[PDB]
């Protein structure tokens, strides 16, 4: 199952509401998850089952999902929010991951 | 403190014999599932295969069938991936995973989820 | 005789001793700490009586 | 049938003082019946129900407790009215 993220570069100010897409083939409904990553690091959980707020985030960040699509929305971003975001469905086996996304000034 | 030993990097050869470490402390280890996802580096993620430590039951990928066998022996408490034939396909930064419980952790805390904790990271050239 | 029995037989040698008008105190076994384990599938354990 | 629709995340009961009244709602996370933190732990019992996993598949049920009971009427059918 092949995972979209768009876009690949997201230019945002301090701010800047955007969102990105992470769409679906089938039917992934009940568990999903997303995960942060920093440059370096390992990455944190985000949101599991697509509508559960993982400890340790600020929660600023929010994943919605709709059907087989799903939009991970920062409603009120903050000046570090500028980083790379994934996506992992584990409704069905086996599991696979978005692309990534590159933020630039 | 959860905490998830990984060891450090290599740099071998094709066909040689490997055992790494991922040693788990600080938890209840035979109460945890354990997931498993490895990182390609600088791209995307592929599962490589799945045991289930608590009796060493496997169950590995249709595409990974026989390539990778994972370990773990209870008395020091830390999971081995061993290989039989090294391959110049799976050099990357292998991330071995403990299970992450949310909803009564204490009640079973066995399949319920593929990221917990992890340590430094052993990236694996293989 | 069999619950605080000294010796027992072997896997493929099992044999079956119907033993009649008898009276199962199940108090020792479920209390019992020379038998490490006590796991029980049919019913409850707290009701074997 | 939630079969295709709903793993090891569902709980039950197995020890208790007693059964509980109609619509009681419970929840205790341990003090086992013999064998705190001896032998003697959580009572409830994760089901079987894996995603890799006819009777021992997961279902869903749903009840809708009608209360017929004398009030202001609330939630009524899609019947249309008539003049008296
Ligand atoms: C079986 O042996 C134990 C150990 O001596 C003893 O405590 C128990 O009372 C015995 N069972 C019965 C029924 O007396």
């Amino acid at each position: 199952i092949q995972m979209t993220q768009s876009p690949s570069t997201l230019s945002a100010s301090v701010g800047d509401r955007v969102t990105i897409t992470c769409r679906a083939s089938q039917s992934i409904s009940y568990w999903l998850a997303w995960y942060q990553q920093k440059p370096g690091k390992a990455p944190k959980l985000l949101i599991y089952q697509a509508s559960s707020l993982e400890s340790g985030v600020p929660s600023r960040f929010s994943g919605s999902e709709s059907g087989t699509e799903f939009t991970l929305t920062i409603s009120s971003l903050q000046p570090d929010d500028f980083a790379t975001y994934y996506c992992q469905q584990y409704n069905s086996y086996p599991y696979t991951f978005g692309q990534g996304t590159k933020l630039e000034i | 403190q959860v905490q998830l030993q990984q060891s450090g990097a290599e740099v071998k050869k094709p066909g040689e014999s490997l055992k790494i470490s991922c040693k788990g402390s600080g938890y209840s280890f035979t109460s945890y599932w354990i997931g498993w996802v490895r990182q390609m580096p600088g791209k995307g993620l592929e599962w490589m295969g799945i045991i289930y430590p608590g009796d060493s039951d496997t169950r590995y990928s249709p595409s990974f069938q026989g390539q990778v066998t994972i370990s773990a022996d209870k008395s020091i408490s830390t999971a081995y991936m061993q290989w039989s034939s090294l391959k110049a396909s799976d050099t990357a930064m292998y991330y071995c995973a403990r299970s992450f419980r949310d909803d009564p952790r204490i009640a079973v805390a066995g399949p319920a989820d593929a990221f917990d904790i992890w340590g430094q990271g052993t990236m694996v050239t293989v | 005789e069999v619950f605080n029995a000294t010796r027992f037989a072997s896997v493929y040698a099992w044999n079956r001793k119907r033993i009649s008008n008898c009276v199962a105190d199940y108090s020792v076994l479920y209390n019992s700490a020379s038998f490490s384990t006590f796991k029980c599938y049919g019913v409850s354990p707290t009701k074997l009586n | 049938n939630s079969n295709n629709l709903d793993n090891y995340n569902y709980l039950y009961r197995l020890f208790r003082k007693s059964n509980l009244k109609p619509f009681e709602r419970d929840i205790s996370t341990e003090i086992y019946q013999a064998g705190e933190g001896f032998n003697c732990y959580f009572p409830l019992q994760s089901y079987g129900f894996q995603p890799t996993n006819v009777g021992y598949q997961p279902y869903r049920v749903v009840v809708l407790s009608f209360e017929l009971l004398h009030a202001p009427a609330t939630v009524c059918g899609p019947k249309k009215s008539t003049n008296l």
